[PDB]
């Protein structure tokens, strides 16, 4: 958005476990939901090669 | 009744056909009671639609 | 004190009575917010002159539970007072993108003090907030508009939306009730954020909470003078029908104007004092 | 007397009321009674002048 996203307030998904308003905001631009797994800079030096 | 709220969001939202049912399906008459307390979202059907086939995918899962 | 009427019987005065008993126990607290002990003043039942009186009555014992109820000042201001310098301590020691427009605005942070007044402390508060939220937004360096002529509007930072609707909730019971107080249960402390973005927003919680004080009991207090001026005038233009003793003694003692809360307090005073004077003028029932 | 009275919660008004105490009030100095319609400047230089 015209803000930074950079804090942890914005991001946040289960997986498995019935989460509907993740999906009625799928398309919207604000949340942006992650996994919750933060790659190494390992695999993000392999990631980017 | 809560009995019109099911049939209206099983006809309306899910489009369900009716040879399935609560009666026929347990991962339906286990979401019913969270498809409920949902109040908006009803002009989006997709999600709910999207919502209700993961569930019963992960209900369906030997892991 | 027996706020005493005219016309209803005693399960209504007692009701009355056990309502403004429990007005703080009660939110929402308005007389056109609460249908029901607002038309039990007889209204279609009774004659004009008995339940206009009545009204009278009822809005007077209003004010005078509302100057009872004590809104308290001094906890909040000194809360404000050491919060905004510890987010001007928390200001100096931040490194931001450029120093000299962070320096202005915490130098207007500097000047953030009260008289004893609190005309001047709701426009105080709002420059403090200002500031308080350009340094909160240039600290973490986000993008703060910069139109012509543009004010920054006073926002929450780097918050959850349910907790954005949550401490919204709260500040709107706050507005509807002025007295009554709910429970902060939520801890604004986070450790994804800066203490600098945690301290700015105490800051912006706790002037909001000022100005809706502010801003409700003025509300409040203007409305109910408005209308207790509006009903003494109505009664003193339908006293005018009957010239009698009595009737004369009621427009004698409703000739004092109501511009002051203690203008209204010695209305009360004499008007429930002298009672059994006027009372046969009234028709009942 | 030796006390400034602009303390407003000394005054008081009434009239054509049975007021008793106003009435003790005769020959006494410390409650002053002044009517509740207090002149504007305009009724004021014309008083003056």
């Amino acid at each position: 958005d015209r803000q930074p996203l950079n804090p942890a307030n914005i991001e946040a998904r289960h997986h498995g476990v019935s989460d509907v308003p993740r999906l009625g905001a799928m398309d919207a631009d604000e949340p942006l939901f992650v996994d919750d797994y933060r790659a190494t800079d390992d695999e993000w030096t392999l990631q980017k090669v | 009744k809560r009995d019109e709220k099911h049939r209206h969001v099983v006809n309306v939202v899910l489009e369900l056909p009716t040879e399935i049912s609560e009666a026929t399906h347990p991962v339906l008459a286990t979401m019913l009671s969270k498809y409920t307390r949902m109040s908006s979202l009803f002009n989006d059907k997709c999600a709910f639609k999207l919502d209700l086939l993961r569930m019963v995918a992960v209900s369906r899962t030997r892991r | 004190m027996s706020l005493q009427f005219i016309g209803l019987q005693r399960r209504d005065v007692v009701a009355l009575v056990n309502f403004l008993r429990h007005l703080t126990q009660k939110p929402d607290v308005d007389l056109e917010a609460h249908p029901k002990i607002l038309k039990k003043c007889g209204e279609k039942r009774l004659h004009r002159r008995t339940v206009l009186f009545n009204e009278l009555m009822l809005w007077l014992g209003y004010y005078r539970e509302l100057r009872f109820h004590n809104p308290d000042l001094s906890s909040v201001l000194e809360e404000f007072e050491v919060r905004c310098v510890a987010v001007a301590r928390r200001g100096y020691t931040y490194p931001f993108g450029d120093r000299g427009k962070a320096r202005d605005h915490l130098a207007v942070l500097d000047r953030t003090e009260f008289d004893t007044d609190v005309r001047h402390d709701a426009e105080i508060v709002e420059r403090a907030l200002v500031s308080a939220v350009i340094l909160a937004k240039m600290s973490v360096r986000e993008t703060l508009v910069t139109a012509i002529g543009q004010t920054e509007p006073i926002a929450f930072v780097h918050l959850k939306d349910t907790e954005v609707q949550r401490i919204e909730e709260n500040l709107e019971g706050v507005r509807r009730n002025m007295f009554c107080v709910k429970p902060l249960d939520l801890n604004l402390d986070r450790h994804a954020n800066t203490a600098l973005v945690n301290a700015v927003n105490k800051l912006v919680y706790t002037g909001r909470l000022i100005m809706n004080v502010r801003r409700s009991w003025e509300e409040l207090e203007r409305k109910c003078l408005a209308r207790i001026q509006e009903r003494c005038k109505l009664l003193v233009k339908e006293l005018r029908m009957c010239l009698s003793f009595d009737s004369n003694y009621c427009r004698n003692i409703l000739k004092h104007a109501v511009e002051n809360g203690d203008s209204a307090d010695t209305l009360l005073e004499l008007l429930i004092e002298d009672f059994d004077i006027y009372v046969d003028s009234f028709p009942q029932s």
